[PDB]
RNA sequence: CCUGCGACGC
RNA sequence: GCGUCGCAGGCCUUUUUAUU
DNA sequence: GGGTATTCGCCGTGAATAAAAAGGGTAC
DNA sequence: GTACGGAAAAATAACACGGCGAATACCC
């Protein structure tokens, strides 16, 4: 049943994010950049 | 025996001849070749008894 | 725009095939579910799906090429009315591709099944509890669209 | 040994040779030439070529094709050496040891049997007379109708009247192993009970066709006969079709209804807003069946039927309740098929395919294995009965 | 079907299974390449002993 | 309308007019064998090219020469009707006249005589070959055309996605020369897929130096030196695509500064400036590569070699020597790449002799290199006419790819050809060029019977000339004739090897005329020199856009070979070179003309061709502003004043087998493929039944095949019989000398290749006028000149109690009672009586140790009687062998039948028995009657002339002519008797062979495979009685009940349209039968038939009954009382509204659905069901030939296992997957019983049989014999393996 | 060595 | 309930077709 | 001259069964 | 018509992918 021949993200629902394994630094404009 | 019956019989038999291997059955395919009860299902209880 | 036209044709066909009934209860009409044999055989799950009814009543839509691309001129007719020669010669490509894939998949499937059997032929349950503490962590897989 | 490489005779009288005999003859002839040439004290140049030809003959005898070019004789094809009989698809392992040809087996074209049960199948008499020869011989020698085995063989070959009675006696509780040609998983070899039918085709149950993956457009299946008591017990306890109702790959059932049964159960369990006999109070499903078979009420008519459903929410025991339901005529007729432990809310809707699948799942989950086989058989019976009336 | 015979060879011969099947058992034991053993066995070169 | 079509006119729907008739379908093989077998001058195709490419033969300076003059084919001793009943090859003797001369120059004696060199088989007019009594069909081959090709690696190698190009030269006969690239940009060359070499090796082998190599593949940049500032030659096109690292200065004006990109505006400024000399610094010169060498006129030393980088010290060395002009090479990265420079840097060879040594070492590994041997090997690869040869099509495809005007040339290669191939490969690598498709039909040729026969004759002729040269080397002349030098053994051996045992020489399927006409028109990509069915690939199996009108896309077998076995289209033909072509109507700017033009695959892409079904205003213009057309492998909408061609028909795309399916456009391609595959597997029944819903191509299949008796000359039928038809030829077609009649001997009940019965039945009457081309006898599956492959019955689509569950078919009992699906199968049993030691074998009836009950069926000669119903285990031919032992022929178990014909073949020295004398007497009686008919006709004519002259030397002259005619007829009768009693050849050591034929009738039963024409197959599950079938209000039951569940899933809607059209046709037929049953007049019946034929909108049938007589109208009405046949074309079929009008013509409803009542209970069904007529077919997959069962039997010798096959009474195979399924359960005892007792263990199976007979279910495992055979076979290899304990 | 056939002894 | 006499059989490779 | 390290040959692999023919030693 | 069975022409033929081992060419 198988085969043989051959910039931005959008969330689906409302919920809080969880950022793991991230090293950041606060800029002057108020954004959040990634240094990892 | 299970290595020679699957693929590449010549080099497997060559290595078994130059190594002097002693092959206990201990499995299904080896018991299929010699024609006895496999160690699975009722044959497992037969081997236990 | 041809995909949008095919979607509109399929939507109009499914809307025409759902009710298809003007029956009086006592003296006034009332809509109900259709008793058409094609809709009853496609809705109950006996044989056929929605794509078969789309190809039988609505337009067949866009068809691919043997090279992999999609022809810009689709099949605007179905199997009920008369197809021309070009719309049949286009579908012969996909029919031959499916037949060749079905004919050539079976040897690789049998070879993979034979290799998996010969690599997993000597694993028999011999005990009940070895007394271990290792194990994997079961988590639901998330890719980014949905679970 | 010569019996492992024999010289077969032909009709014309000429004895045809094999590959191993030709290679052995070549090796022996070259060795005899080397001995005869070494006896006469030849110079080194000729005996070096003779020893080289003996080395090439030995290498062609052992493994023809490894070094140099494989020698061909009269066919432009490479000859078979001692190593070609061990490896490959035509070797001794994959053609004579891993897969063999067995006795007490047959093959025929399969057909459909609607009247059969889940544990039985239709077997032809001409195949059952051949597959059960020594059982009939032993029963004829036990009953005293034939003292000599030649008399029993002539009685079977003449096909007398008591031979069919003996064949029906030795087949009543002796299972057979039915098997299709592509065996992808373990549900391709199942055990059934033979039913003596007239014809040359095998009658297969419609519910096992999803597990066998076999339709009736020209498919064939092979049969096998167990003989020992252990093989019959393994066929009855492990390989019976009533014991294999869940797939071992994922746990999903394999006795799902096909297109005709779900079409009949979909046509029976439906409703329309105006039909004959709409809006009348009924006292039970028997009055619904009477009104359907009498021609006074349609199959799709919203009525009020007094049902009596059971519930086993207590400690094993079943509790009964009685109320007036707002249902149709066909759902009340299908309610006679549904056993006591199942509720009424699983049948009051339009039965599709996944609805009947989850109905069988709920029946196997609540009741068990033994009523589920009878429930699936009665569902197939009423589906084949009510798909023809539509 | 069980009795065998034998052929007394006037000259010794090398076994093709322990020579041509890679890796060569004679070439690994003598620490020699396969081409030189093929030249020596098939009478194309000399070797000092 | 001829006399055959006027008996029953088929109603022809369709609106498109036919501007081109359907050609002869079997004309391709007939034209190929005619081009091979005819006498043709000027050295063109046939045997003349094979005789001219070999002769004359030269000796090794012996002053002798054997040349060829002319050849002539002999006459066959037997025709096609006698080689099939005798068992010999229908061949012809080849007589070639040679000539041997001798010099001292001048000649002294000329020896000329006729030489016989083998026999070649002739092709039958139907298009078959009789090898050993059976008819064979040589399948056409589809291989790649010879020439040069360029392909792409497409990024598979090197794992980076880098595209690599290659070039290969494929000759018609010779070695391969392939050129390849490198990811490091190095041009390589390989011969016959061996170890690769740089291309500069094969360049230097063709007498090329480094300077000529750099001249041919690179340009020259003149770098002259002035007094100062280092001027250089500048071409402004060379700076495109290159940055400017330095300042370009000329005449004080600044053009491009340092570090500036070159834009096309600066290029236009350089064009407008007209300058060619700028200033360049020293650091730019070191990056260039020198072209040639430089030597000093005073010193005389080699400063720098060729193809090396420049440095400052060597630049100073050229500065001091006084070299004015320096030649370098231009190197870029987009248009001119330095591939040959890196190829020369990789190549360590610098001489022609070293290149020849490397070529000799590559082609001959392990060989001592020699200069003369390498020179002889390199010359005999691509430059010798014997080893290498290109055909005319190969030279055409070679010159067409290199953009050459001429298309003629030699068969060997040259230097400029390889130079142009390498130049084209370099231009393809740079970008100026593109690769071509391998799947294109313009790059694939088609071979036939004549080309392969000419190739095998050329192989035989070169073996013969080798033997002739070896016989002419040893010997003398002036004492022998040129007959002993020519040996007819290799020619006859190659001819018999090609015609007897070949991959393309196979048996013809003789179950249908459609199967024969599709096997003869078969195009196969496999065969010798072709592809392989398991290693083909995905890219070669799909259908190409160039297959329009040339290769049918829906006719290919499903399984291991999908797309490799194609079928030829209807209007498709073959070009002169071997390419496919299809007709196209020429479309001018004023009017669409009717002149056709056969366009090839390459010529199709240049022009634009409109669609096949495009409506016109019946004058020659398009009524639409935009029409859909195709230009280059794609479909698009084009203007009205843009087209160039048009399709000649709407059936030119499908094949012959695919054009017999009505309503093909309403079905899926998979179901149409299954229907076209299953239409050839039908078995003929007792009586043929015409299809009510047809197409119109059935008459072409019935006429073009050799199954019917087509009248050669028109006239009046004189004598009608079931075995012979006599035709009295009219005086308009009679010959002026020896006028006679035509006698057609009908082929009665006999055995075909598929063990079926072929039979011809007459269809004419006494005193009926016939014309030339009309049929006289209807063969198998033929009804009045049409194709009748099956039967049409009343059908219904409804579920019936699960008896049509998946694919099953419910058949009524009236179908079985009428015997409309009963087929006749004929077997063949031979009894070879060979001559051996201890005396010979006899066929005496005195058989020892048998009772007289077995000898009651045998005669005094020992052969069973004709017409005796024998069963399994009866003696047919009584034969004994002296030690006397018994070796008589007996019927095998399971088969039976009736003896219908016995053929006895004996040798010349053995005396014939009474049965052979009776057979020869019957054949002599038939020949006597066939001669006596013309004898009494000529006698009646001569006696009429005697009576004319009567009412005296003229009477004596006519009496002398009468005696001369009697003597001529006596000589013809003696010649026919000598041809009958000429004898038959046999194998050496065989006395006589007796063959017995058994005929049986196999009725229908549950288990047989039934199918239709739309891919709807199934197996019968239950034969229902007539009182249980559903019936209508009139009481007519349904014959076949089908399941409507397969219609939404498998999309084949054409079966429902065929059902409705057959219901309308049966309604018209029942109205005609109801009008004919009651006493009605002729006028009402005539106007009703005219009103039925006039139905339809803008149809082109136009049947007018005003020209028909009353007897013709009555005969047409009696032929139409069973149903009106309807011709529904392939894509020009009837619409649904015409079916509505045809249903309104009868008393049937327009919806096609009627209410039915139950047969078991009697109540009406709740919904109306579709009741109509469907043409059903019975395939060759019956259940009595597939049922097998076995308890015990015979075993083998080496491995003690049961046998395999139904004919040997073998058992089923328990393969590895069944062992894995048993291991997946807990069934260990069942697997041990399957592996040891039921298969291998002899003592175990005997003890198991004795225990089952005694009544004990207990087995002993033991040891399998196959493990002992494996141990003995491994132990024979010098390896010690044994069981320890 | 095993199958099937025909014949004969106690 | 067995044993003796006589007869037939136990194949290999390649190609083609068909089915799953 | 030692330690790598890309290339290039070479061997092993490529699903499962039923029927019907054809050939079983060619040379000097 | 009985008897050595080999190697060189044959107007031979010619698959894609993957893993392992040997000849060989870079890099200090
Ligand atoms: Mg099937």
């Amino acid at each position: 049943q198988l085969t043989m021949r051959t910039s931005s993200i959008q969330v689906k629902n409302k919920g809080s994010i969880k950022l793991s394994n991230v090293k950041s630094v606060v800029n002057s404009s108020g954004k959040l950049v990634i240094t990892s | 025996i299970s290595a020679a019956s699957f693929q590449e019989t010549t080099r497997v038999l060559t290595e078994a001849a130059v190594a002097g291997k002693r092959d206990e059955l201990r499995g299904l395919k080896e018991n299929v070749i010699v024609g006895r009860l496999i160690p699975a299902g009722t044959g497992y209880a037969y081997h236990q008894d | 725009i041809w995909a949008a036209a095919n979607d509109r044709v399929s939507k109009a066909m499914m809307d025409n095939l759902q009710t298809e009934t003007v029956i009086n209860r006592d003296g006034q009409e009332e809509k109900q579910v259709s008793f058409n044999s094609i809709y009853m055989m496609a809705d109950s799950g006996a044989r056929g799906s929605a794509a078969q009814i789309r190809q039988l009543a609505g337009m067949r839509g866009l068809m691919a090429k043997p090279d992999g691309s999609i022809i810009e001129t689709p099949i605007t007719a179905n199997f009920r009315e008369g197809l021309n020669v070009l719309q049949y010669f286009i579908s012969t490509h996909g029919a031959r591709k499916g037949l060749a894939d079905t004919a050539l998949k079976t040897a690789n499937s049998g070879y993979l099944t034979r290799r998996l059997v010969d690599v997993a032929q000597d694993l028999v349950v011999t005990e009940d509890d070895c007394g271990t503490h290792e194990g994997i962590m079961m988590t639901p897989v998330i890719e980014g669209g949905d679970v | 040994p010569p019996d492992l490489r024999p010289l077969v005779p032909l009709d014309g009288g000429r004895f045809a040779t094999s590959d191993l005999n030709d290679l052995y003859r070549r090796v022996i002839n070259r060795n005899n030439r080397l001995k005869r040439l070494l006896d006469l004290a030849a110079p080194d140049i000729i005996v070096r070529n003779e020893k080289r030809m003996l080395q090439e003959a030995v290498d062609a005898l052992l493994d023809n094709g490894r070094r140099g070019r494989a020698i061909t004789g009269s066919n432009k094809r490479p000859l078979k050496s001692l190593a070609d009989m061990i490896k490959g698809k035509q070797g001794r392992f994959r053609q004579n040891l891993l897969g063999k040809r067995v006795d007490y087996s047959g093959r025929s074209v399969i057909t459909v049997g609607p009247y059969l049960r889940l544990h039985q199948c239709g077997l032809p008499k001409k195949m059952a007379l051949e597959l059960f020869k020594p059982f009939i011989y032993g029963k004829l020698e036990l009953r005293g109708l034939a003292t000599t085995i030649k008399a029993a063989k002539k009685m079977v070959e003449r096909e007398e009247a008591v031979v069919w009675d003996i064949l029906d006696e030795v087949i009543r509780e002796h299972p057979v192993l039915l098997n299709r040609a592509p065996t992808l998983h373990r549900l391709g070899i199942q055990a059934f009970e033979p039913v003596l039918i007239e014809g040359k085709a095998i009658q297969l149950h419609p519910l096992v066709c999803a597990a066998y993956n076999a339709d009736f457009d020209g498919d064939q299946m092979a049969v096998h006969v167990p003989l020992t008591l252990e093989a019959q017990l393994e066929a009855r306890a492990l390989m019976m079709s009533t014991n294999n109702i869940l797939s071992p790959a994922n746990g999903e059932p394999i006795i799902v209804p096909s297109q005709d049964v779900v079409l009949g159960l979909y046509y029976m369990t439906r409703d329309c807003v105006n039909a004959k006999g709409e809006g009348m109070v009924l006292t039970g499903p028997k009055e619904a069946e009477r009104l359907y078979r009498s021609g006074l009420a349609s199959l799709h008519a919203r009525v009020k039927v007094r049902i009596t459903e059971y519930e086993k929410d207590a400690n094993g025991e079943l509790v009964a309740k009685t109320s007036l339901k707002d249902t149709t005529v066909g759902r009340a007729i299908l309610w006679m098929i549904v056993p006591k432990g199942l509720p009424y809310s699983i049948v009051n809707q339009a039965l599709g395919k996944k609805a009947i699948s989850k109905m069988l799942n709920t029946c196997y989950r609540i009741l068990g294995l033994k009523p589920t086989v009878i429930f699936a058989d009665q569902i197939m019976y009423t589906g084949f009965a009510y798909a023809a009336r539509s | 079907r069980e009795r065998m015979g034998h052929i007394e060879l006037a000259s010794p011969t090398a076994h093709i299974w322990f020579l041509k099947s890679l890796p060569s058992r004679i070439g690994l034991l003598l620490d020699m390449p396969l081409r030189d053993i093929e030249r020596v066995l098939y009478f194309e070169s000399y070797v000092v002993i | 309308y001829s006399y055959t079509e006027k008996k029953r006119i088929r109603k022809d729907f369709g609106k498109r007019p036919q501007v081109l008739d359907v050609p002869y379908l079997l004309s391709i093989q007939l034209d190929s064998f005619q081009k091979f077998i005819e006498q043709d001058p000027e050295g063109q195709y046939g045997l003349e090219a094979a005789f001219r490419s070999v002769f004359p033969i030269q000796s090794y300076s012996g002053n002798s020469e054997l040349q060829y003059v002319s050849y002539r084919l002999g006459e066959p001793v037997f025709d096609v009707q006698e080689c099939q009943i005798r068992g010999v090859t229908y061949s012809a003797p080849l007589r070639v006249k040679l000539r041997l001369v001798i010099y001292e120059g001048t000649v002294k004696d000329i020896k000329e005589q006729e030489v016989y060199m083998g026999e070649i088989p002739l092709m039958t007019d139907n298009g078959t070959f009789v090898i050993n009594g059976t008819e064979r069909v040589i399948v056409s081959q589809l291989h790649r055309s010879p020439g040069v090709f360029f392909d792409s690696d497409k990024g598979k190698t090197h794992s980076s996605g880098k595209v690599l190009y290659n070039a290969r030269i494929i000759p018609y006969r010779g070695s391969w020369l392939d050129f390849e690239f490198d990811p490091k940009d190095n041009l390589f060359v390989r011969i016959d897929r061996r170890r690769k070499l740089p291309a500069t090796i094969i360049l230097r082998a063709l007498n090329y130096t480094t300077e000529q190599i750099l001249d041919l593949f690179f340009e020259k940049v003149i770098f002259e030196i002035r007094d100062n500032k280092l001027q250089m030659e500048l071409v402004p096109e060379r700076l495109r695509g290159e940055t400017a690292s330095f300042d370009i200065e000329a005449n004080g004006k600044v053009y491009v500064e340092k570090g500036r990109r070159i834009t096309a505006r600066h290029i236009r400024q350089l064009e407008k400036d007209d300058v060619k000399l700028i200033e360049v610094p020293v650091e730019y010169i070191a990056g260039k590569v020198v072209a040639k060498d430089y030597i000093d006129e005073s010193t005389g030393e080699l400063i720098c070699a060729a193809n090396m980088e420049l440095s400052l010290d060597l630049l100073a060395k050229l500065s001091q020597s006084g070299h004015k002009r320096i030649e370098t090479l231009f190197t870029n990265d987009l248009d001119h790449g330095p591939y040959i420079s890196e190829t020369l840097r990789v190549d360590p060879t610098n001489d022609r002799l070293s290149a020849l040594v490397e070529i000799y070492r590559m082609m001959r590994p392990g060989e001592p290199p020699t200069r003369e041997a390498a020179e002889s090997l390199f010359e005999n690869l691509f430059f010798s006419e014997d080893r290498y040869d290109l055909s005319a099509v190969g030279r055409m495809k070679f010159n067409r790819s290199l953009l050459r005007e001429e298309i003629e040339g030699s068969g060997i290669l040259s230097k400029d050809d390889i130079i142009d191939v390498m130049k084209k490969l370099i231009d393809i690598r740079n970008g100026k060029g593109e690769v071509d498709d391998i799947d294109h039909l313009g790059n694939r040729r088609i071979r036939s019977v004549g080309e392969m026969a000419e190739n095998q004759f050329r192989v035989g002729l070169v073996r013969v000339e080798r033997a002739v040269k070896e016989r002419l080397s040893l010997g003398d002349l002036d004492t022998l004739m040129p007959q002993d030098m020519i040996n007819a053994k290799p020619i006859s051996a190659a001819v018999k090897e090609f015609f007897g045992s070949s991959q393309l020489s196979q048996f013809m399927d003789q179950n249908n005329p459609l199967s024969e006409i599709t096997h003869k028109r078969r195009i196969s990509a496999l065969g010798p020199g072709g592809l392989t069915r398991e290693r083909a690939g995905f890219e070669v199996r799909d259908v190409h856009p160039t297959h329009y009108g040339r290769v049918c896309p829906i006719e290919t077998p499903e399984g291991p070979n999908i797309g490799l076995i194609n079928s030829l289209s209807v209007y498709a033909q073959t070009n002169e070179y071997g390419f496919l072509e299809t007709p196209y109507r020429k479309v001018t700017d004023g009017v669409v003309t009717d002149e056709i033009h056969y366009l090839s695959a390459i010529e199709e892409g240049n022009y634009v061709i409109a669609q096949a079904n495009s409506n016109l205003d019946e004058e020659g213009h398009f009524v639409e502003d935009l029409v859909t057309c195709r230009s280059k492998g794609e479909s698009s909408l084009f203007s009205r004043d843009q087209v160039d061609y048009m399709d000649v028909s709407t059936q030119q795309v499908v094949s012959v087998g695919a054009s017999l399916i009505p309503f093909l456009e309403h079905d899926d391609a998979n179901r149409a493929l299954m229907g076209a595959n299953m239409q050839r597997q039908a078995v003929p029944t007792l009586r043929a039944d015409k299809p009510l819903v047809g197409t119109g191509m059935e008459r072409a299949v019935a006429v073009d095949s050799g199954v019917t008796a087509v009248a050669k000359r028109g006239g009046v039928v004189q004598y009608v019989d079931a075995s012979r038809i006599v035709i009295k030829v009219n005086e308009d077609e009679m010959y002026p000398g020896e006028a006679g009649i035509d006698i057609y001997n009908l082929t009665k009940y006999t055995r075909s290749n598929q063990n079926t019965c072929i039979n011809q039945m007459p269809c004419v009457s006494l005193g009926e006028p016939v014309e030339r081309g009309d049929v006289l006898a209807d063969g198998p599956s033929t009804d009045l000149g049409e194709l009748a492959l099956g039967q049409n019955m009343r059908v219904a689509f409804m579920p019936w109690n699960g008896y049509n569950f998946e694919d099953s078919i419910l058949v009524s009992e009236r179908v079985v009672q009428e015997d409309r699906f009963t087929t006749i199968h004929i077997q063949e049993l031979a009894c070879v009586s060979r001559d051996t030691k201890l005396g010979p074998e006899e066929i005496t009836a005195d058989i020892p140790n048998v009772g007289e009950a077995a000898l009651s069926k045998l005669d005094e000669s020992g052969i069973v009687y004709i017409g005796a119903e024998v069963t399994g285990g009866d003696i047919l031919v009584g034969k004994v062998t002296p030690k006397v032992k018994d070796s008589s022929l007996r019927v095998p178990n399971g088969v039976s039948g009736t003896v219908i014909d016995v053929q006895v073949f004996t040798r010349d020295g053995v005396e014939k028995d009474k049965r052979a004398l009776e057979i020869e007497e019957m054949q002599l009686k038939q020949a006597k009657k066939d001669l006596s008919e013309e004898l009494q006709i000529l006698e009646a004519g001569l006696f009429s002339r005697i009576r004319a002259v009567l009412v005296q030397n003229q009477l004596e002259q006519l009496a002398e002519q009468y005696d001369e005619l009697k003597h001529e007829f006596e000589k013809k009768l003696e010649a026919k008797r000598r041809k009958i009693t000429q004898g038959d050849d046999l194998a050496p050591g065989v006395l006589k062979i007796v063959k017995v034929y058994l005929a049986v009738k196999r009725r229908i039963q549950p288990g047989d495979k039934m199918a239709g024409r739309h891919g709807n197959k199934g197996v019968i599950s239950k034969i229902n009685p007539i009182e249980d079938m559903p019936y209508d209000e009139n009481g007519t039951p349904v014959d076949i009940v089908l399941n409507p569940l397969g219609v939404p899933s498998r999309m084949n809607i054409g079966q429902i349209l065929e059902t409705h059209l057959g219901m309308a046709a049966k309604g018209i037929g029942d109205k005609i039968n109801a009008m004919l049953k009651q006493q009605q007049e002729v006028a009402k019946l005539r106007e009703f038939i005219q009103r039925a034929y006039d139905l339809g909108a803008d149809v082109r049938q136009k049947v007018d009954l005003s020209t028909f007589s009353d007897e013709e109208v009555m005969r047409l009405a009696e032929n139409l009382r069973k149903g009106m046949p309807i011709a529904t074309p392939v894509f020009d079929g009837a619409k649904e509204a015409e079916i509505k009008e045809l249903l309104k013509l009868g008393d049937l409803p327009t919806s096609g659905q009627i209410r039915l009542y139950d047969g078991r209970t009697g109540e009406q069904f709740e919904r109306p069901v579709t009741v109509g007529y469907m043409y059903m077919l019975k395939l060759n997959h019956l259940v009595d030939d597939k049922m097998h069962a076995r308890s015990t039997g015979s075993y083998s010798l080496v491995t003690q296992q049961p046998l395999g096959g139904k004919a040997q009474f073998g058992g089923q195979r328990f393969g590895e997957m069944e062992v894995w399924a048993l291991e997946a359960y807990g069934a260990a005892y069942t697997l041990q019983e399957m592996l040891t007792v039921k298969s291998d263990d002899v003592n175990g199976r005997t003890k198991m049989y004795k225990n089952i007979v005694d009544g004990n279910h207990q087995m002993e495992p033991g040891m399998p014999e196959s493990f002992n055979v494996l141990l003995k076979e491994i132990r024979s290899l010098g390896i010690n393996i044994e069981l320890e304990d």
